[PDB]
């Protein structure tokens, strides 16, 4: 068959969020909050397309948007969200339920310096819609022309001619 | 030929919802009314067929056949009401019924317009038959003579049920009407050869073919008298009447197939003929002469000459007649002396001398006596095989010397010498026994008088 196009390395060279995924859970419910439009804008692309190579600029949006939501953390409520983060960071399972009240200090501080409202509980698994430009992939599958089908029956159908016509039966 | 199925059918509740006494005589009636119906089959074309349906027909070759199977019922139901006087009610009307559905499968085995269907009641004609022979049979070897008579017809015909499918999907109908129009010649191949060998074998099984014949005196001698009259009369005449309607399909192949199964036959009714010479049991001698009359029928077929084809239906005829005239004889003293011996009951024609007359009548009409239609077919046969070759008038006239040395020792023996001293139970012959020989000489002797009735769809 053919050569599989793949992108080069410098198409893929984005900078990255490198930080620890206790860092991630700890903000994940304002990043879900405030992130919203890119992060859905490139799971819809990532759903319709169903090939990573025809999403990375949206993707790179991601990185674009994740980072800015962070230094705006590190602007200005760093070490409540620090302490929130290590909190989360000691245990195994990451629990929220035992760090409840650095969730709190975190969230009174990002609520009166930033302005942002912490989702509730079922707001960031609703399903939502979203406004692109893209146009929507016509044959995402690459698929091919589907075969014809047979011919159905039409007409009345009429009676057997001469009956069975097995050997000898004349009906 | 539904006119012919229906009465023969409603003889099933006229043989059993009789009185007790009366079985034998409402079916002898019914039966003789029907055969006397049978002649309006003799509205016969010089150009078509008498053509009745999709399913029946009626040429001059099945008439005949028509004509003697229907004659054969009453007679058989004569022949077979003395032996079966102590027997059960209930077995007795099985046996009738047993004649009943074999006439009513003959009957529309030689009328079906389609060969599948001439098949099917060509090889529904054991079950009754076999069924006859070996319950009704009299000594111990009835049931070898059924098995082996099932089994050479089965061996032969289970070709040609493959045969005629064959030809089923080949040219698209097994209508003889239409395989008379599309008809194609059968080349040299060894596909063809194997064809023809399917097509034929079963006739050949059933005339019988000479090294194939050995189910028939096995068959003849332990079946009982109404059995060996339907195998000697009708029975044979399937395996003809078959020849002659598939030799059709078998052209031009059967000028170089038939010739090994001619020279069986023209040696093979010098030898059966010979044995007849050396038979002591009297029913095994007239079974080894229908093998021997049967012959002439095979080479007759075999060469496809018109006078061939005249000789021998009119040879089937004459032989169908006559055999079921000398079995019936021969059961004439057997039911006196009780042993088949040929050479047991000697010198009767001191003891029954019009019993003798039917004997020496018979015995003339075994010999192919002028102007019989025995001899019409012999002479016919003779004439199309002196066509044929020249060489073969040999194995004719030798035959025709042994056909007269056992047809008068069989009258020298059993009617002629000093009588038995130590066998006093000969009866005067019955009303029912004279009136049976008559019903079988009569006709025959009348048809002399008219042959063009009994020379098949070419005369
Ligand atoms: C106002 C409104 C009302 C008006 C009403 C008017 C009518 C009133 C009456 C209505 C009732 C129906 C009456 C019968 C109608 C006609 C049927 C007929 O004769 O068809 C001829 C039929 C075909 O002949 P045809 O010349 O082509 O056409 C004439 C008709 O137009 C044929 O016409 P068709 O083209 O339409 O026929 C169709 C087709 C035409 O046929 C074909 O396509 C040919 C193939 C048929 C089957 C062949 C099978 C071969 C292998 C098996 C053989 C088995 C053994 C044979 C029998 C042994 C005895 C049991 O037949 C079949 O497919 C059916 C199969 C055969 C059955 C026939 C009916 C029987 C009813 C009574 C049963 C009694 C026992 C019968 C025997 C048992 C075996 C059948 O003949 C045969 O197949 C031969 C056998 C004879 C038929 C049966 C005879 C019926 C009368 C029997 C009375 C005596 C009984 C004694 C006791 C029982 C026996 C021990
Ligand atoms: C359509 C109308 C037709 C009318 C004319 C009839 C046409 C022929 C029909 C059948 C004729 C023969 C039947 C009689 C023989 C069987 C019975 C018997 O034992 O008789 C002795 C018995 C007299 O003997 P008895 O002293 O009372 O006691 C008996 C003895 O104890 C013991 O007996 P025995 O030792 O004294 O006698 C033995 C002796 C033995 O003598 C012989 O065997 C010598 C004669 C045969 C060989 C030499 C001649 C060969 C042929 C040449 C002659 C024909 C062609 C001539 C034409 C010119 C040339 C072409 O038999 C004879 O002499 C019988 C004479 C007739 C023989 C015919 C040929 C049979 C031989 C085998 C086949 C040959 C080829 C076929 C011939 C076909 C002819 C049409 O006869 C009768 O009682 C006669 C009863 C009534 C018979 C009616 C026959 C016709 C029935 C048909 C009914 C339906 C149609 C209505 C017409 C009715 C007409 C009245
Ligand atoms: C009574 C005792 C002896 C019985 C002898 C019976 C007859 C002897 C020959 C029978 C052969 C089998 C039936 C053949 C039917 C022919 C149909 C036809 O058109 O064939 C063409 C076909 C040809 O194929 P085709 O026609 O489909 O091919 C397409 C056409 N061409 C050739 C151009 C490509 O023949 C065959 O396929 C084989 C024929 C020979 C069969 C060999 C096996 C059987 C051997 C003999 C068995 C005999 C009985 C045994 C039992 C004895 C007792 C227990
Ligand atoms: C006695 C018991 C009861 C009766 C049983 C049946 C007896 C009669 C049937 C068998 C008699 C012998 C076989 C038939 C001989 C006549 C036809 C024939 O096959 O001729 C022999 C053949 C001649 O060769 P050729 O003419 O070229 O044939 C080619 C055909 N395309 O020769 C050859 O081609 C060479 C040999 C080939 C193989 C023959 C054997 C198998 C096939 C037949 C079975």
């Amino acid at each position: 068959p053919g050569i599989v196009e793949l992108p080069s390395l410098e198409d893929l060279k984005v900078q990255e969020v490198k930080v620890s995924s206790s860092v991630l859970k700890a903000a994940a419910h304002h990043y879900g909050a405030q992130c919203d439009k890119p992060n859905k804008e490139f799971m819809l692309c990532r759903w319709e397309e169903k090939d990573p190579r025809r999403c990375l600029e949206e993707g790179k949006l991601v990185n674009q948007c994740a980072l800015e939501f962070f230094r705006q953390i590190k602007r200005h409520c760093a070490e409540p969200f620090t302490e929130y983060w290590t909190c989360i960071d000691y245990s195994g399972l990451q629990l929220f339920r035992r760090c409840r009240k650095e969730q709190a200090q975190f969230d009174k501080c990002v609520l009166d310096k930033l302005g942002w409202v912490r989702p509730d509980l079922g707001e960031l698994s609703k399903v939502t819609k979203v406004k692109t430009d893209r146009p929507l992939p016509e044959n995402p599958y690459h698929s091919r022309a589907r075969p014809e089908p047979n011919p159905e029956v039409e007409g009345d159908l009429k009676p057997a001619r001469h009956g069975s016509r097995l050997f000898f039966w004349t009906m | 030929m539904l006119k012919y199925i229906i009465p023969t059918m409603m003889l099933m509740p006229l043989t059993w919802l009789s009185k007790n006494s009366m079985i034998w005589i409402n079916t002898t009636l019914h039966s003789l009314l029907i055969s006397l119906t049978s002649l309006l089959l003799l509205n016969q074309f010089g150009d078509n067929s008498l053509n009745f349906s999709l399913t029946f027909f009626s040429d001059s070759l099945s008439t005949p056949l028509l004509i003697l199977t229907m004659w054969l019922l009453p007679l058989m139901l004569m022949a077979s009401q003395h032996h079966l006087s102590k027997e059960n009610l209930a077995r007795k009307k099985l046996f009738i019924s047993m004649l009943i559905l074999l006439q009513l499968f003959l009957i529309m085995t030689f009328t079906a317009t389609e060969l599948i269907f001439f098949y099917i009641m060509f090889e529904a004609t054991l079950v009754p038959t076999l069924i006859i022979i070996t319950r009704w049979g009299n000594q111990t070897e009835r049931l070898n003579a059924g098995l082996y008579f099932l089994f050479y017809t089965l061996a032969g015909s289970l070709p040609l049920l493959v045969a005629l499918i064959y030809i089923q999907n080949t040219m698209g109908s097994l209508n003889f009407l239409i395989l008379q129009y599309w008809v194609q010649p059968m080349p040299n191949s060894w596909s063809n050869t194997f064809m023809w060998l399917a097509c034929m074998m079963a006739f050949m099984v059933k005339m019988p073919l000479y090294g194939l014949h050995l189910w028939l005196p096995k068959a003849h001698v332990e079946a009982p008298i109404a059995g060996s009259m339907v195998l000697a009369a009708i029975l044979l005449k399937l395996g003809g009447y078959g020849m002659m309607r598939i030799t059709l399909l078998l052209n031009p192949i059967t000028d170089f197939m038939a010739y090994p199964f001619i020279m069986l036959s023209l040696w093979g009714m010098i030898m059966t003929s010979s044995i007849c010479l050396r038979q002591t049991d009297l029913k095994s001698l007239i079974a080894y002469s229908s093998v021997s009359h049967m012959a002439l029928v095979i080479v007759a077929i075999l060469i496809q000459t018109p006078w061939s084809y005249m000789g021998a239906t009119a040879l089937m005829i004459a032989h169908g007649l006559t055999s079921s005239m000398l079995f019936c004889l021969a059961n004439s003293n057997y039911e006196r002396v009780h042993s088949r011996t040929m050479i047991l009951a000697r010198g009767l024609q001191t003891l029954l001398p019009l019993m003798a007359a039917w004997w020496l009548l018979a015995s003339l009409t075994n010999l192919a006596l002028p102007p019989s239609i025995n001899l019409i077919g012999e002479l016919f046969v003779v004439m199309s095989t002196f066509s044929w070759s020249n060489i073969t008038i040999i194995l004719m006239g030798l035959n025709m010397v042994i056909t007269a040395l056992y047809s008068l020792y069989m009258l020298i023996t059993t009617q002629r010498g000093k009588h038995t001293h130590h066998i006093n139970n000969i009866l005067p012959s019955f009303t029912r026994e004279n009136a049976l020989m008559s019903l079988h000489m009569l006709p025959l002797l009348l048809l002399s008088l008219n042959p063009k009735i009994i020379l098949g769809p070419l005369y």
